[PDB]
This record gives C-alpha cells, structure tokens and sequence, in this order.
C-alpha cells in the first residue's frame, strides 16, 4: 500500500517536543 | 478434437487465435499534490 506515518513516526514527535522543552529549560 | 469425435469437421478456413484484449488509458497527473502523496496532510500539519 501507500505511505503513512504514525505507527514509527508519530512518536518522534514526542521526541520533540520533550527535546523543545528541555531546550527551553536549559536555557532558562 | 473432442467435438470431432461426435461430428465431422472440414478443412478450416484459417487458424484462430486467443489473444488478450484490453484498453489503454493511460493519464497525466500534476506533481504539485502528487508528488507529496507520500506527506498525508496529518503530516503536513505535523511538519507545520
């Protein structure tokens, strides 16, 4: 079938996020 | 030959064939939203 995301991708967006908010709390 | 068993057959006019037939439509399709079809707009919202 085609192409998605989700299943493997949807949680590197997890990664960062948490990655933006450390950042930001190590820059605080 | 197994109808000719049954009947009789006289010399053929000409062998016939089975061959495949089928149409060929073919088509064009702009890459301006064809070439992202892998990029769903999920994550194009995700990208955004």
């Amino acid at each position: 079938a085609s192409a998605l995301g989700v299943q493997n991708i949807g949680g590197i967006f997890i990664v960062l996020a948490a990655g933006l908010v450390l950042s930001v709390f190590v820059a605080v | 030959y197994v109808r000719e068993k049954v009947i009789d057959f006289s010399k053929p006019f000409m062998t016939l064939g089975i061959s495949i037939l089928y149409r060929k439509p073919n088509g064009t399709n702009p890459g301006v939203f064809s070439f992202l079809n892998p990029l769903s707009p999920d994550i194009w919202m995700y990208v955004l």
